[PDB]
RNA sequence: CGUAGACGGUGAGAGCCCGGUACGUGAAAACCCGACGUCUGUCUUGAUGGUGUUCCCGAGUAGCAGCGGGCCCGUGGAAUCUGCUGUGAAUCUGCCGGGACCACCCGGUAAGCCUGAAUACUUCCCAGUGACCGAUAGCGGAUUAGUACCGUGAGGGAAUGGUGAAAAGUACCCCGGGAGGGGAGUGAAAGAGUACCUGAAACCGUGCGCUUACAAUCCGUCAGAGCCCUCGACGUGUCGUGGGGUGAUGGCGUGCCUUUUGAAGAAUGAGCCUGCGAGUCAGGGACAUGUCGCGAGGUUAACCCGGGUGGGGUAGCCGCAGCGAAAGCGAGUCUGAAUAGGGCGUAUCCACACAAGAGUGUGUGGUGUAGUGGUGUGUUCUGGACCCGAAGCGGAGUGA
RNA sequence: CUGUGGGUAGGGGUGAAAGGCCAAUCAAACUCCGUGAUAGCUGGUUCUCCCCGAAAUGCAUUUAGGUGCAGCGUCGCAUG
RNA sequence: AAGUCCAAGAGUGCGGCAGUGAGACGGCGGGGGAUAAGCUCCGUGCGUCGAGAGGGAAACAGCCCAGAUCGCCGGCUAAG
RNA sequence: GGCAGCCAACGUGUUGGCUGGGUAGGGGAGCGUCCUGCAUCCGGUGAAGCCGCCGAGUGAUCGAGUGGUGGAGGGUGUGG
């Protein structure tokens, strides 16, 4: 029988903690920092570089600018299609989402990049031209809502 | 979780006072003087366990030559002679010969100078 | 997963028991229930599972000093693997295995 | 409390696909009508950070 | 015995000795919460169409302009909100918002007022809790504590807990002016005597053993005579697989720390002991690395319900497709006139063709892709951020 | 000259002018608070053993006794 | 092409954690200086010290010999 | 003759080869202190603390080995 004494935490489950400036047989003294300087009492910032011109200035910005109306899609490939409906059928959103291709809230948008060998009537908010021909080609559907 | 440092610091004070008897003024009663010495006084032990093993040998070189100048050789002859005799008695014993019983000392000057070369000045 | 460890452990050892009542009508009696758990197990230390509606049996065990009393849904591994044994009201046992099993 | 982004190295730096960092080269702004048409090709494009500076920049970008 | 085995106390670990505890029970009066009346209001004719260049619909207001304030927004292409100073409209075809502005649609109806709950806090009172402190700690304050004391003043600001179960606190005698002590008593103990539990160290004595007044000593170390003590066997002392104390004399030998190219250094710090005094903690923070759960999925936040550590809670978050300034396209995409060449991307490998020996590439097939949430550790971020230390800078007061 | 009583207060007072004096402190008083001010500077940072083990160079720097990156250490993974 | 190869505890790449960025003297090749300095500034798969105890150099970080895992009242040598 | 690190060789932990000066610094493994979950044990027939003796481990240190003092708590194992 198992008993509260008997619960041990796993083989290197636990390490013990460093406690510094506890003797010179360890960490002692200066702690690992060294002697003297701004470190010696002090962390240096990482933007610092001593008075260079950072590189975080003296690159240029990336060009251009985020569209606030940018409609994005999340994509799934008819080959995810193939093992997750292997008996074909409808496959909507709702179906998608389900089988776990798919984040729930999402507009979904099909994508050609796997092999499709199972008639599959497929709804979704868009499909690229080589889901298009493997939908169609299989002998199913493609519905754009 | 407020720890009290007595019980465990002064475990390490009694060892170095206890190793510090018989020290002189300080040395002998405060634990960070007698600290310091203790240090001094491992090395020194340390440093003394190696020296050791030559001043024995000094001791046993001075009193062969000794005995064996008492025999009408010199040391460094005597030594010669028992290597190529072959006689593998090393110096601890050849002293204690030459004090407690002389006439097996005078016995191996016998041998040594036998196996000594005919002129030792010679080439070869 | 901690849980059924633990209860899993007590049912391998035969450490698991299932009662109707620790005692019989709407009067504790703390000697009842002791001499019951006595027949039951003579370990020391007894996790019992009541409903909360048995007043009465939790109030007959509550004062033996080496049992705890726990409602089923507040089971957790601590008090099971304190406990020797494991002492189920059968309608706490019932309702603990529906809300998993279901 | 969060840590802070750094405001201009996010504005100058980008991650790939598979999480390299990438930047644009200088001297491309201005000062043009004598530099050959090769050096601002050459100049042209983004390319990935230097391996002594990722750590630093890797730094200002998680935080 | 137990619906009571909470926690204390009592001459040492008490469910059954005591206060209590579980559980029950109780209020004259005052106060507080109701319910019920009185009492006070209020209402009692409403539905239903038509009709119109009719009237009304919150004015020094909106708007506008100048200078400001505040909004993610530091004057910016700067909307919305708002102060002061000018100027100053319309009553529904009205007017004000939908980030300059205009048009069109949509939303709303400014310049009148009131409004419970969900939220914040605890001087004070009641009941409790602690992998909180235990007398240099914890409040400055367990002791006359904001006292003594310091300062003209504002203001600053301490130190001091434990006899014993019970005071049974030592009658009486002796030395002494007392103080203090010695007998005698009390007590289990005065190796508990109001200087009081335990009673460490520095520091100061007394006694005994060895040693030391011809010697140049970082004070010790390694050899070591002599003496003293002790444990064995034997015999009168003498030797041993011995053990301690002291130590004539010989060799060797330049404190510790900090900081420095380099310090015994005549560089810094330390008179001595005891106690105290420095990498800590918070956050679904960041990177990495252990470990555990689940796994193409992982996980909940707030919150809700449990006297708990348990159950519930899908909003989110992180993986799952990339490329591009972006529109966008998508296992590709961007550049470009290119079916050109590059960039980035298509987990990783294996076999087979087809082109290249210009670095090998391009197609078919297979093999399949690992993340995420706890938690340990290292580093890091924002905070005092390992600890101590300025000269000085503000705000509000106190002083001739 | 002096007693008594009174008035002027901190970037302010007062000064037969010395930056004198303003409660033993004055080229800007004292007290509390912001506050554990900030110090590229000085000091300090506490138990042990086992394995490995540097640097005092280059470049840049309102930089030269500071710091960033590289060089040189170590631990892990990979390649042998 | 071989050697070393139960390892130099070697190179190379990536990642965690650094420290260091005041050097000294000696040999050899040089600048500055008066072919002065225990001077100063460079070069050197040069050395030692730094961070290295032991032996030698009377004493004597930087020279000569030699790299201390611990014990021994064994033996042989290095510089001298 | 004892200890240790790396690696090899086999075995259900021993044998062998090589290696073990070290500051800044990195990595690994431990000692002692207090408070706690759980499990056990000792204590007015004398706990802790303190002073000794006689011994012990490679180190921090240890003694459920024992005298003295003392008067109420303490030890051990495994976790936090
Ligand atoms: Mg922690
Ligand atoms: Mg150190
Ligand atoms: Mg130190
Ligand atoms: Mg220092
Ligand atoms: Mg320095
Ligand atoms: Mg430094
Ligand atoms: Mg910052
Ligand atoms: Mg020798
Ligand atoms: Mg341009
Ligand atoms: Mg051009
Ligand atoms: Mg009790
Ligand atoms: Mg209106
Ligand atoms: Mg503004
Ligand atoms: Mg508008
Ligand atoms: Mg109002
Ligand atoms: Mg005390
Ligand atoms: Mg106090
Ligand atoms: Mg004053
Ligand atoms: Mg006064
Ligand atoms: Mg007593
Ligand atoms: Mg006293
Ligand atoms: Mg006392
Ligand atoms: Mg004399
Ligand atoms: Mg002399
Ligand atoms: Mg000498
Ligand atoms: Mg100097
Ligand atoms: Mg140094
Ligand atoms: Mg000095
Ligand atoms: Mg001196
Ligand atoms: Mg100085
Ligand atoms: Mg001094
Ligand atoms: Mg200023
Ligand atoms: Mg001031
Ligand atoms: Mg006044
Ligand atoms: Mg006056
Ligand atoms: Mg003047
Ligand atoms: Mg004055
Ligand atoms: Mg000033
Ligand atoms: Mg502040
Ligand atoms: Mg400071
Ligand atoms: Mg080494
Ligand atoms: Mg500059
Ligand atoms: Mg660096
Ligand atoms: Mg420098
Ligand atoms: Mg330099
Ligand atoms: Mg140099
Ligand atoms: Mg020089
Ligand atoms: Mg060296
Ligand atoms: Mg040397
Ligand atoms: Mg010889
Ligand atoms: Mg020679
Ligand atoms: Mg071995
Ligand atoms: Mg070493
Ligand atoms: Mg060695
Ligand atoms: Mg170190
Ligand atoms: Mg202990
Ligand atoms: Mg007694
Ligand atoms: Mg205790
Ligand atoms: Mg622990």
């Amino acid at each position: 029988v198992i008993k509260l004494h008997d619960l041990k935490p796993a083989p290197g489950e636990k390490k013990a903690k460093t406690r510094v400036g506890r003797g010179e047989g360890s960490k002692g003294k200066t702690a690992g920092r060294g002697t003297k300087g701004t470190k010696a009492r002090k962390n240096v910032p990482v933007m610092f570089e001593g008075g260079q011109m950072p590189i975080h200035m003296r690159l240029p910005k990336l060009k251009g600018f985020k569209n606030r109306f940018r409609t994005e899609y999340q994509v799934v490939n008819v080959g995810d299609i193939n093992k997750a409906f292997p008996q074909g059928g409808t496959v909507g959103v709702d179906e998608l989402v389900a089988k776990g291709l798919v984040r729930k809230n999402s507009l979904v948008k099909v994508l050609g990049d796997g092999k499709l060998t199972v008639k599959v009537d497929v709804t979704a908010n868009k499909f690229s031209g080589s889901a298009r021909e493997a939908i169609t080609a299989a002998g199913g559907s493609a519905t754009e809502l | 979780a407020r720890v009290k440092r007595a019980l465990n610091a002064q475990k390490k004070r009694r060892t170095v006072l206890k190793a510090s008897k018989g020290y002189r003024g300080q040395r002998s009663r405060l634990y960070r003087k007698a600290k310091e010495q203790q240090l001094h006084s491992l090395t020194y032990a340390y440093r003394d366990r190696r020296a050791r093993k030559g001043e024995f040998r000094k001791l046993w070189i001075s009193r062969i030559n000794a005995a064996a100048r008492a025999n009408d050789i010199t040391y460094n002859r005597l030594i010669q002679g028992l290597k190529a005799a072959g006689v593998e008695v090393d110096r601890k014993n050849l002293a204690e010969l030459a004090v407690s019983d002389p006439a097996a000392f005078t016995a191996l000057v016998d041998v040594a100078r036998a196996a000594l070369p005919e002129d030792v000045n010679a080439p070869s | 997963a901690a849980l059924r460890g633990a209860l899993s452990d007590r049912a391998r050892n035969d450490r698991i028991h299932a009662v109707t009542e620790l005692v019989e009508g709407q009067t504790p009696s703390t000697k009842s229930a002791k001499t019951f758990l006595g027949t039951l197990t003579e370990n020391k230390k007894v996790l019992v599972v009541i409903g909360r509606t048995d007043e009465v049996g939790a109030k007959s065990v509550r004062n033996l000093p080496g049992v705890h009393v726990i409602s089923p849904d507040q089971l957790n591994t601590y008090d099971v693997l304190n406990a020797d044994d494991v002492v189920f009201s059968v309608e706490a046992l019932n309702a603990y295995i529906s809300a998993n099993s279901k | 409390p969060k840590a802070k982004t750094h405001s201009g190295a996010s504005k100058r730096f980008r991650r790939t696909g598979t999480g390299k960092i990438v930047r644009q080269k200088a001297n491309r702004r201005h000062l043009l009508e004598h530099k050959p048409t090769k050096r601002t090709r050459r100049l042209d494009g983004r390319t990935t950070v230097s391996a002594a500076d990722n750590s630093r920049i890797n730094k200002l970008l998680n935080g």
